[PDB]
């Protein structure tokens, strides 16, 4: 209650596939459709991966500047202490990679 | 001294098994000691 | 797909090797004191949010009271699973610890 | 020469480095600090500094 | 050199007999990991159901692949491993900070899963020049597009016409170009070259 | 939208996808339906009308 | 990082039939310097010590 | 915090390691390469931080 | 639907209004397990640190 809940308790994103809360973001939809949240790090650029069967409509995403992606749809939300996040964009500007092992996967 | 202690982890590929309570308070996880030792179930009858 | 059906094979199996069955059961018969406030707490929130209650109510407003009265007859629906320090684990119904 | 008219980087960057300051500094000089609330209820400050 | 291509469907749609189209409908078997509110703690099975079964009905889900049309022997996996896959008493673990419950189901999903390359039959509803509107089974939105209509075929004012002169009506067969599936609704995109 | 209350946590088929038979579905649609009697009245009367095609009707 | 990448665009306009043997030791002082001066500002980033 | 928000999903564990200058390249929202931060009317430069 | 709405401007019909409403049925399939909270004071029948 203390440390957590009555202080910087946090909703986040994590990609269950990295094990990152910095990589997701929630996509840009086209209009009518709606928005998902997606990992920029387990995701292909849309060309690169047509560069290599067909690809799911269910399986492209968008952000805003435009560029069209391909996976990256295995997120979740975890509960975590909002000052996680900051330490973990500290650390990877040091270089260092945190990898939160979610479950159930 | 913060930033030894994460490069040693970091050369060692090290995994936080998340089991001390500074662990978890860090990543906001329920304290292993007392309450926290244990977990609770519920009984649930019809499911079947 | 195939090996999604392997994972769960694999935590179910190990999970039941972790099971330590009733008539095996070697920790004390008697509800700890961490135990009992988190049985209280936990039916007290579950009281909150409309969980059919086992009792009468007779004009209380307090959730954690309610659950309390709930214990007192041994109405409680839950179960601990306590965990020895290798990961296996005992599970122990409420009703049957005995508490004090 | 030729390769000795290649720019010396670190002489460069002194000048490069002194326009940049001035420049980001009075850049935030009349910079406006729009009120950002929680759900919660909660102004969020700009600070930089636990000052504790 | 590098297989991400492992998300490819490997249940392709038969052609069938005595008939011409695919059989897009399947029977999944599917595990999911659900919340249970204190609510339902007496009717965990209605509460899987109403909370999480029931709104899947009728729309596309990403993980099958498909529409889902409905489900049969929805079974909550017992925590207590020790249990009887039999008895109707089962432990469903509480989450530390909520009242909630969480645990694994096993459910059956029937999926109508078009993927591409399939054949099947439309219900003609509209004719533009720009394409034309069908409706699967009575039920699903598909559109060919003016240019995957055959180049000799013809418009007029509308309604369209065939390499033959003969108008088209009613029940058309077309093959799957893409399968849209992110709107509101499903939505199928057809050829007829 | 998507919450924990209303959306799984997580789904994954345990088998391959197995084709069923117009009988099959048949069968299936009509119980489904019948156990079944907002979101989920528009959705069974959807499913009516795809049962009625698989029958041959309008 | 801007002037490296200028030094750099220079570097390659450099024909090697000019290029002197003297010019070597001058390429190398301007390349020393801005790897260190780049090091320099990576380093003040990351631990200011 | 509210009960009535459960979460689902758990951390578990922990891993300790290094970014990889692939991986930064293609989770990066913006290459940035301006030194300068705003304008004159105290809009983000584009490209800048 | 997790959306607050503060008390603190209000007249004592707005509020009687507000409280007449604490419990009605749910409208919205999505967010019918949950019921409403009230923020109340802090009063004797309560435990603090
Ligand atoms: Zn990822």
């Amino acid at each position: 209650d203390r440390l957590l809940n009555s202080s910087d308790y946090t909703q986040a994103s994590v990609c269950r596939e990295c094990g990152s809360i910095l990589t997701t973001q929630q996509s840009v939809p086209r209009i009518g459709s709606i928005s998902t949240v997606c990992c920029r790090r387990c995701s292909m650029r849309f060309e690169d991966a047509k560069k290599l069967i067909f690809i799911d409509d269910s399986q492209i995403w968008e952000d805003g500047q435009g560029n069209k992606f391909v996976g990256g749809n295995e997120t979740t939300t975890v509960a975590i202490p909002f000052v996680l996040k900051y330490l973990d964009s500290e650390l990877s500007a040091m270089g260092i990679r945190l990898r939160y092992n979610v479950e159930p996967k | 001294t913060t930033c030894q202690f994460l490069t040693k982890a970091v050369l060692d590929n090290e995994r936080e098994q998340l089991d001390s309570p500074s662990a978890r308070i860090v990543v906001g996880k329920l304290n292993n000691v007392g309450t926290g030792s244990f977990d609770v179930l519920a009984k649930v009858p019809n499911a079947a | 797909p195939e090996d999604f059906q392997q994972h769960e094979q694999i935590r179910r199996k190990t999970l039941k090797e972790k099971a330590i069955p009733k008539d095996q059961r070697a920790t004390t018969p008697y509800m700890t004191k961490y135990e009992r406030a988190r049985i209280l707490g936990t039916r007290a929130l579950q009281i909150s949010m409309n969980a059919p209650v086992f009792v009468d109510l007779e004009g209380e407003t307090d959730p954690l009271r309610i659950a309390m009265k709930e214990l007192a007859e041994k109405k409680i629906p839950l179960v601990i699973r306590r965990y020895l320090p290798d990961g296996s684990f005992e599970d122990w119904s409420v009703e049957e610890l005995i508490v004090d | 020469s030729q390769a000795e008219s290649l720019p010396i980087v670190s002489n460069k960057k002194i000048v490069f480095d002194d326009e940049v300051s001035i420049e980001n500094k009075e850049s935030h000089k009349e910079l406006d600090l729009p009120e950002v609330k929680e759900d919660n209820g909660s102004e969020i400050v700009y600070e930089e500094n636990t000052s504790e | 050199a590098r297989f991400i291509k492992k998300h490819k469907k490997q249940v392709t749609n038969p052609i069938d007999e005595k008939n011409g189209t695919s059989n897009c409908i399947v029977r999944v078997p599917i595990a999911l990991y659900v919340s249970l509110a204190p609510m339902y703690l007496e009717n965990p099975l209605q509460g899987v159901m109403k909370q999480h079964l029931n709104p899947l009905v009728m729309k596309y889900n990403n993980k099958v692949g498909g529409v889902v049309l409905g489900y049969e022997g929805l079974k909550i996996l017992d925590a207590d491993p020790l249990s009887k896959e039999d008895t109707s008493e089962k432990l469903i673990k509480i989450t530390p900070d909520t009242p909630f419950g969480f645990t694994w189901c096993h459910v059956n999903l029937y999926v109508w899963q078009p993927q591409v390359g399939d054949v099947l039959e439309g219900y003609i509803f509209i004719q533009s020049a720009s394409h034309i509107g069908l409706l699967i089974h009575d039920a699903f939105n598909a559109s060919i597009k003016k240019n995957n209509i055959p180049v000799d075929w013809t418009f007029v004012h509308g309604h369209w016409v065939d390499s033959n002169g003969e108008p088209i009506d009613g029940k058309l067969r077309f093959t799957v170009r893409n399968v849209h599936t992110t709107g509101r609704v499903v939505s199928v995109d057809g050829t007829l070259i | 939208t998507a919450t924990t209350l209303n959306t799984p946590v997580v789904i994954h088929a345990t088998q391959l996808p197995q084709h069923v038979s117009t009988d099959e579905v048949l069968q299936f649609l009509e119980s489904f339906i019948d156990e079944k009697e907002t979101n989920l009245s528009s959705s069974i009367s959807q499913l009516k009308r795809i049962q009625r095609d698989f029958k041959g009707l309008p | 990082s801007l002037l490296i990448r200028d030094l750099n665009d220079d570097l390659s306009k450099l024909q090697k039939d000019k290029v002197s043997l003297e010019d070597r030791r001058v390429i190398f002082s301007r390349l020393m310097n801005a790897f260190v001066t780049i090091q320099n500002d990576v380093n003040a980033f990351i631990d200011s010590t | 915090m509210d009960i009535s928000k459960p979460v689902g999903s758990e951390i578990t564990s922990v891993d300790f390691g290094i970014l990889t200058a692939k991986e930064i390249r293609n989770l990066s929202a913006k290459q940035i390469t301006n030194p300068t931060v705003l304008d004159n009317l105290g809009h983000p430069v584009s490209g800048g931080l | 639907d997790g959306s607050l709405v503060s008390l603190i401007g209000m007249s004592v019909e707005q509020r009687k209004a507000l409280a007449n409403q604490l419990l009605t049925p749910s409208s919205n399939v999505s967010t019918h397990t949950l019921n409403k909270k009230v923020y109340r004071h802090i009063k004797n029948r309560d435990v603090v640190l």
